[PDB]
């Protein structure tokens, strides 16, 4: 054994941002996050991903967002937005949480165990007390109201 | 083969590969009096090996 | 959609700066680099029927 | 009567992306979304000349844009069954070309049966075939019939049991192109083009074991006619266009600032004329000749995907 | 050299064992190289000869099959041949090949002539070859004395 065949060391792949209806507009604001969520593997793959916050009302963690836990009706009680397209976790702890806009239903997962690119099934079952509405295969949504 | 001298004593080969993304994807359909739909999105990677 | 990279600068930057083997100290190598562009070309755009 | 159809879409860059990223390898001052919304506007204008090419091809092989909702590019989940006239798109064969009835003899001649249908047109002017565009497998077909090859026996001397052992199929292949085209007085095109399927491996525009039959003229067939779309004002007046268009919005000042393109046209094809006797249409026929022709043909290498 | 060389051209593996000619100090070496698939499946040779005097497999057709088959490979399909001695008498008794050579001079049996002996019935075997397969062929019969038995190529 004194010589090496080919095998691969680098794997990048290049994905598209998760596109949204231009025409229906945009609102976000820059929430806190919360620290003992394990942010790491919600920002993890180059797939395209939104991904639902909720917001402590009170406590020792309010204002501060983690992603919604669909089990629980507290936490789809008090729903705020999506994240799109995660950004620097590590370097800063203030998320742009989007509050208004337009996203395909094959953008949207919850669960870490979802693929990429589908439906998850768990959002479109809760999308009436979560205040979606799906219309053309697309989340409307909107927490300003 | 012929025969060939290099003076040194391991010799290491990279590949580097890419891959595009191709411009495929038909349209959406309209109708006259309403609005616009988003396009889907699309992938590009690169890998490298070694020898 | 082209992954935003430099070709040059990337093969001479995925290779170890500060390895040493078995052997205690560096060793003498010699490298060369190639790049390949991988495209479909069985996957042909119907130029047939603009004529018809 | 006739009526256009209408298809657009966007697309939207938004406020991180813009100033958040550069190359891989090196370090760059923030402009490579000029660099990639150049591509992916250039890739909108090659969107609506695929749309057009799948409506063109739609017409070409049934005769009928069906557009149903769940379907690729449909999102908005629209029904669209458009018939056109064209007559009889499908010619009977119920035996192949290569049907072999029994021990090595098959039971068409399509030299006879191209011929056949000119000879049941001399008084349908526009109704006796001018030329064949075919896919690859058309002379594997021919030379393994044996009735071509009587044919083809016959312009050479070939009787088989003297005067020569039997040729290989080299020689009996390379003049059986030839001998179609002086026998039947028609024109053959080959298109070999491909395209890759989404499950499958390559395959053909026209498939492997059919073929179009080209009517009276060989010019071209119908029309794609582009119909008005709103322009923008120039002096209080509203202004139209035809064809492709490509607006740009720029929001990159306001809050959440932002860039969009939106590309579409309005049109549908439309076939030049219809016989003023009794309202038929026929230029183009599609004829399923042979249904073993992939095993004569070369394979395709797989998609490398890194 | 010439040993390592044809180790590779051969096997594509270096292999020195302990137990080995010209080894003393007792080495291991096992060089793998990446070399895919280095022998062609072929179950019926061509001097098989199935039933009464026909034979099975159209050498003509064979490496014609293979030149088919790598259209899209261009990395995979033959162009020359490098036989050792007796290439031309597997081919004269093939009842393949022969039909070829009948063909090209109109020897037709029945008529014409009667069946001709092997001497130009395999002095054309070559070009006939040469031209309906469309590949070179050099032949290298060069020979070597083994340790025991007689003299191999």
């Amino acid at each position: 054994d004194k010589i090496q065949l080919f095998r691969t060391i680098g794997r990048v792949q290049y994905w598209e941002r998760v596109p949204r209806l231009h025409a229906y507009g945009v609102f976000a604001l820059p929430f806190p996050m919360d620290p003992d969520v394990e942010w790491g593997n919600w920002f993890a793959g180059p797939h395209p991903k939104a991904f639902l916050v909720s917001v402590h009302p009170s406590g020792p963690k309010a204002g501060h967002v983690y992603p919604t836990d669909l089990s629980d009706p507290d936490s789809v009680a008090n729903v705020i937005g999506m994240v799109l397209d995660g950004h620097d976790y590590e370097a800063d702890h203030n998320v742009t949480v989007t509050l208004r806009a337009a996203v395909p239903i094959e953008y949207v997962q919850q669960g870490i165990e979802a693929p990429p690119l589908q439906p998850d099934p768990a959002v479109l079952n809760a999308a009436p007390q979560l205040k979606l509405k799906v219309i053309k295969g697309h989340y409307f949504f909107d927490y300003t109201r | 083969f012929p025969e060939d001298s290099t003076f040194a004593s391991e010799l290491e080969l990279y590949l580097l590969r890419t891959q595009d993304a191709e411009q495929t994807g038909m349209t959406f359909v309209h109708q006259v009096g309403s609005t616009s739909l988003p396009v889907e999105a699309r992938v590009a990677k690169v890998d490298l090996a070694k020898a | 959609m082209r992954v935003p990279i430099n070709i040059n600068n990337a093969l001479a930057r995925v290779r170890d700066p500060l390895s040493i083997g078995g052997l205690k100290f560096p060793t003498t190598k010699e490298i060369q680099e190639a790049v390949a562009a991988i495209a479909d070309k069985f996957n042909q755009e119907n130029d047939l029927v603009d004529r018809f | 009567t006739w009526s256009p159809l209408a298809f657009k879409e966007s697309r939207v860059w938004d406020e991180k992306e813009i100033l958040y990223l550069g190359r891989l390898a090196d370090e760059v001052q923030a402009g490579v979304i000029n660099e990639q919304i150049a591509e992916s506007l250039t890739w909108l204008m090659a969107r609506m000349r695929n749309r057009r090419r799948w409506l063109t091809w739609q017409v070409m092989r049934t005769g009928r844009i069906t557009i149903q909702p769940n379907d690729p590019y449909n999102p908005n989940g629209l029904k669209y069954v458009i018939d056109y006239g064209v007559t009889d798109i499908e010619l009977p064969l119920p035996q192949k070309f290569d049907a072999k009835d029994g021990n090595g003899n098959s039971a068409v001649d399509p030299i006879q049966y191209f011929r056949d249908l000119i000879k049941a047109a001399t008084y349908f002017p526009d109704r006796r075939p001018v030329a064949i565009i075919v896919g690859p497998g058309f002379d594997e077909v021919l030379a393994d019939n044996t009735f071509v090859q009587k044919y083809v026996e016959y312009e050479k001397g070939w009787v088989v049991g003297q005067n020569t052992v039997q040729p290989p199929r080299e020689v009996y292949r390379q003049a059986a192109l030839d001998i179609f085209k002086r026998y039947t007085g028609l024109e053959v095109m080959v298109y070999d083009k491909t395209y890759r399927d989404q499950d499958g491996s390559v395959k053909y525009w026209i498939p492997v074991g059919e073929l179009i039959v080209l009517n009276q003229s060989t010019g071209p067939v119908g029309r794609f006619v582009y119909t008005a779309h709103v322009a923008g004002q120039r002096n209080g007046k509203v202004v139209y266009a035809t064809g492709p268009y490509l607006t740009v919005k720029d929001h990159l000042q306001d809050d959440p600032p932002y860039y969009a393109i939106i590309a579409g046209f309005h049109g549908l094809p439309q076939l030049s004329g219809y016989n003023t006797e009794d309202f038929s249409f026929h230029r183009f026929k599609w004829l399923k000749y042979a249904n073993n022709v992939q095993s004569y043909l070369p394979p395709f290498p797989p998609k490398v995907e890194l």
